């Protein structure tokens, strides 16, 4: 029945429908087909499925954390011992239910993160979240006021695409390039940042420049800011600065060349350590510290 | 010690604000985006009043309509307010003698002239009176001072020289200067019949007018006694002092922190000028207390209520104060 396909037709969308959320949508519908009365049939039938996905993904780590969630609902569900049916439409109709709290969760998040930008604070922005930008809209929507600095952030071109949807908004904006990033840090009242993930430990998992802009706030001490919707969650714990999931190079140094070919390869994500965070915020409150690993030890039980 | 009850003298200083004062009342206006009274009340509350009186006659409907609408027509308040309806215009001394032939006036009672407001605790203030009282038995009313911006060179509208005592705090003489405004005259003449009597005499040009009184109940039969009294301050402190009732004696107070009576546009001015500044300690805008004032305090002494709606690339100053659903545009200082 496929499940990379499903989420391989989610091209045009997006937006709405998170990456994540999208790709749990499509676990949910793998499920209710072949009977979910059978946990021995089905469970491993969709760890196959999950294997799949990690087997076909190039860069992404976020539909890892996703599934374990799934996991820890379905196997939640009949812990009542309750009726091997009743359990299982309340299963069925949380994959719906679960793209309708991405929404919810959105629409409390745009009133509660919308505090921390005070009146007149020039910010450095870097990297893209669907909940930074969702603040920084419905502060807009709120009147306040608020300046924005772009990071030329360099995977897809990011800060491009990122200042392209500013102008769209109608707030002043002008390009800082990564390299001088360091001589912005004084006419910045905040840096904000939007992670692919969050650490075990209480550190981040995000793009091409990250770990960079924490060192250089933590050295102007100013604050330093991590926005997300509350489902990118991995046990994850990368133990050093350099060391993460890859499917392409891990700092390749090649040979001789005269045509130039074989040149851009560094390493296009980043971890930055717990201290570095100056505030975390997600739908589950307002936490930062030592909050994810909590949040962690709550869902494994172990 | 207990159960005291105010008079507040409106109607009094019409006209002296000159372009205003035509459909609306004297009191009405507001300071800092809220009623004079307000300000006045709120004094009234803290020193503990269990009693209110008003005097309304010009554009009274107004008035007695913004009480019905006040915080204080509500069972739960500490005083109640009962407004006295008299002919239209006139002197201090008329409305004494109004409220004496009604009769109301039990034991120490309290008179206000204008708005005024102070930062002073008056707890304090009521002690003094009291024990001043008890040192001798005519003793009459109690006068609040306080001390003025080093050189009152800028003061011109309240020239008025005080003449007090060291160690009973007793006023002397009251007088009014043309000076600095209009050189014509120089001379003051002072009555020589205190002399021995005090010994200690201390003349000041350097405090500022209040204008609150703490009264007996002696004070309403005098005022009927002699009619010809219009004024409370000019005429009458002076008439007290000068041998009318031989043996009684009037109060005045000195302290040291803010209290200045609003009487004119420039000294209104510089009150408003001193709120906006941290000169008032508890009387700060960010404590709100008409309830429906939600402002808070930012730095530099910039003050904002909620819903302040304001445009990108705007500078704000110092000692600005903003109300509630408000919109400025762009290129605005």
């Amino acid at each position: 029945f496929n499940i990379t396909e499903t989420y391989l037709r989610f091209l045009e969308e997006d937006t709405e429908m998170t990456m994540p959320i999208a790709a749990i949508e499509a676990l949910v519908t793998l499920l209710r087909i072949k009977t979910p009365e059978t946990a021995a049939e089905m469970i491993n039938t969709i760890k196959s499925s999950t294997e799949e996905l990690i087997k076909s993904i190039p860069n992404s780590v976020s539909l890892r954390a996703g599934c374990d969630i799934f996991m820890r609902f379905v196997l939640r569900n009949l812990h009542l011992y309750g009726d091997w049916e009743n359990c299982k439409q309340h299963l069925i109709e949380n994959g719906q239910l679960f793209v309708s709290r991405a929404k919810k969760s959105r629409n409390k998040i745009a009133e509660i993160g919308v505090d921390f930008i005070a009146d007149d604070d020039i910010i450095l922005v870097h990297g893209y979240s669907r909940a930074v930008f969702s603040l920084l809209n419905h502060a807009a929507n709120k009147f306040i006021r608020f300046r924005c600095v772009v990071t030329e952030s360099r995977p897809s071109k990011q800060g491009n695409q990122l200042y392209t949807l500013l102008e769209q908004k109608g707030i002043p904006v002008t390009l800082i390039v990564d390299s001088a990033v360091g001589a912005v840090i004084d006419k910045v009242d905040k840096v904000f940042v939007g992670a692919e993930g969050v650490a075990e430990s209480g550190g981040i998992i995000n793009l091409v420049g990250t770990y960079s802009v924490g060192v250089l706030a933590h050295n102007a001490r100013k604050p330093f800011y991590v926005v997300t919707e509350s489902h990118k969650f991995v046990r994850m714990f990368p133990l050093s600065s350099d060391d993460l999931p890859m499917a392409g190079p891990p700092l390749d140094f090649t040979r001789r060349t005269d045509d130039l070919e074989d040149a851009l390869r560094g390493p296009t994500i980043d971890y930055t350590a717990q201290e570095y965070i100056t505030a975390l915020i997600t739908d589950l409150g307002v936490l930062t510290p030592s909050a994810v690993s909590e949040e962690l030890i709550k869902m494994w039980y172990d | 010690e207990d159960r005291l009850q105010a008079v507040v003298l409106t109607d009094s200083y019409e006209t002296r604000f000159m372009p205003l004062t035509a459909v609306k009342p004297r009191c009405l206006l507001p300071l800092a985006n809220v009623p004079l009274i307000e300000y006045t009340l709120e004094f009234l509350a803290k020193a503990g009043v269990h009693e209110v009186f008003l005097i309304c006659s010009s554009h009274a409907n107004q008035i007695n309509d913004y009480i019905e609408n006040s915080k204080w027509n509500l069972p739960w308040s500490p005083f109640k307010i009962t407004t006295i309806m008299s002919p239209e215009a006139r002197c201090t001394g008329d409305v004494m003698r109004d409220l004496d032939n009604r009769g109301i006036i039990t034991g120490d009672f309290i008179l206000v002239s204008g708005d005024v407001l102070t930062n002073i605790d008056f707890s304090k203030m009521l002690e003094f009176h009291k024990k001043m009282h008890l040192q001798d038995k005519d003793h009459i009313s109690t006068m609040c001072l306080s001390k003025a911006s080093t050189y009152p060179k800028t003061r011109t509208i309240e020239p008025a020289a005080f003449v007090l005592d060291k160690s009973t705090s007793r006023c002397i003489y009251y007088q009014d200067l043309p000076l600095p405004s209009s050189r014509e005259k120089t001379s003051i003449q002072i009555d020589p019949e205190l002399l021995d009597n005090v010994d200690e005499f201390v003349i000041r040009n350097d405090l500022i007018d209040c204008r609150i009184d703490i009264c007996t109940s002696h004070v309403p039969l005098i005022f009927q006694e002699n009619f010809d009294y219009q004024s409370l301050r000019t005429d009458f402190v002076k008439g007290v002092i000068s041998s009318d009732i031989l043996g009684k004696h009037i109060y005045a107070y000195l302290t040291d922190e803010y209290a200045v009576r609003v009487e004119s546009w420039q000294t209104y001015d510089t009150i408003s000028q001193d709120f906006l500044g941290r000169w008032c300690y508890p009387l700060v805008l960010d404590s709100n207390i008409q309830d429906d004032q939600t402002y808070s305090y930012e730095s530099r002494h910039i003050y904002k209520e909620k819903d302040v709606v304001l445009a990108q690339s705007c500078k704000i100053g110092k000692c600005t104060a903003i109300g509630s659903g408000t919109k400025i545009g762009e290129g605005t200082k």
